[PDB]
C-alpha cells in the first residue's frame, strides 16, 4: 500500500467549543473550531488544542458529524439521547483526557459496527461539580441500537461490569432525569 | 464502511 494518500474517515466531523462568555443565550456561546475528514487532519487538530483537563470550568468540546449541530434541537438529536459518563472531581486528573480521547477515536473510527449511523456525536463538559462525557445518538426508542452502542462504549473505555452507565433521552434531560437504559 | 481500530488511529498520530 502507498503512503502519500491521507487516511479518509467514513464521516466528516466538526469540532465545537463552548464557553459561557459571549451571550446570555446558550446557543450564541458555541464556536465552530474546525472540520476534518481524515485521520491525519484529526491528529493535526487534536495536537493544536487544549486538553479537556486544562480548560476552564464551564467549557465544552463537542465532536459531531458535519451537518448535525451539537444541540438538542437538531433534527438528528431531538428524538435522541446520550450515554453519560459522570466523573468525580479527582477523575479530571486520572481519567478525563484519556476517556475523551478514547471517545473521539470511537467516533472517527466508526466503532459501533451496524449501528454507527445512530451515533450523532460526543460532548465533554468540564465542570467544577464533576466532569461529564457523553455519546449522543439519534433515536432514544431504538433499544437494540442504543444498548449496542452503550456496550461498545463501556468496553472501549475499559469500565468493569460493576460500573453501570445510563442513557437519557434529550427530551427528558431538557424537561424540569431518569435512565431509559443501563449497561 | 471505513473503519479504523484503536491501534490504527494511534499509529497514524
Ligand atoms: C446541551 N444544552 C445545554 N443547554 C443549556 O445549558 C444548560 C446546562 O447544560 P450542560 O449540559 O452544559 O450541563 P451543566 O452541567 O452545565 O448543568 P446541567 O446539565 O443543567 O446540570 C442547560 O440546562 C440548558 O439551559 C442547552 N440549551 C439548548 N437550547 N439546547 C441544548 O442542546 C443545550
Amino acid at each position: 500500500p502507498e503512503h502519500y494518500i491521507k487516511h479518509p474517515l467514513q464521516n466528516r466531523w466538526a469540532l465545537w467549543f463552548f464557553k459561557n462568555d459571549k451571550s446570555k443565550t446558550w446557543q450564541a456561546n458555541l464556536r465552530l473550531i474546525s472540520k476534518f475528514d481524515t485521520v491525519e487532519d484529526f491528529w493535526a487538530l487534536y495536537n493544536h488544542i487544549q486538553l479537556s483537563s486544562n480548560l476552564m470550568p464551564g467549557c465544552d468540546y463537542s465532536l459531531f458529524k458535519d451537518g448535525i449541530e451539537p444541540m438538542w434541537e437538531d433534527e438528528k438529536n431531538k428524538r435522541g439521547g446520550r450515554w453519560l459518563i459522570t466523573l468525580n472531581k479527582q477523575q479530571r486528573r486520572s481519567d478525563l483526557d484519556r476517556f475523551w480521547l478514547e471517545t473521539l477515536l470511537c467516533l472517527i473510527g466508526e466503532s459501533f459496527d451496524d449501528y454507527s449511523d445512530d451515533v450523532c456525536g460526543a460532548v465533554v463538559n468540564v465542570r467544577a461539580k464533576g466532569d461529564k462525557i457523553a455519546i449522543w445518538t439519534t433515536e432514544c426508542e431504538n433499544r437494540e441500537a442504543v444498548t449496542h452502542i452503550g456496550r461498545v462504549y463501556k468496553e472501549r473505555l475499559g469500565l468493569p461490569p460493576k460500573i453501570v452507565i445510563g442513557y437519557q433521552s434529550h427530551a427528558d434531560t431538557a424537561t424540569k432525569t431518569k435512565n431509559r437504559f443501563v449497561v | 464502511r471505513i473503519i479504523y481500530s484503536r491501534l490504527q488511529l494511534l499509529l497514524l498520530k
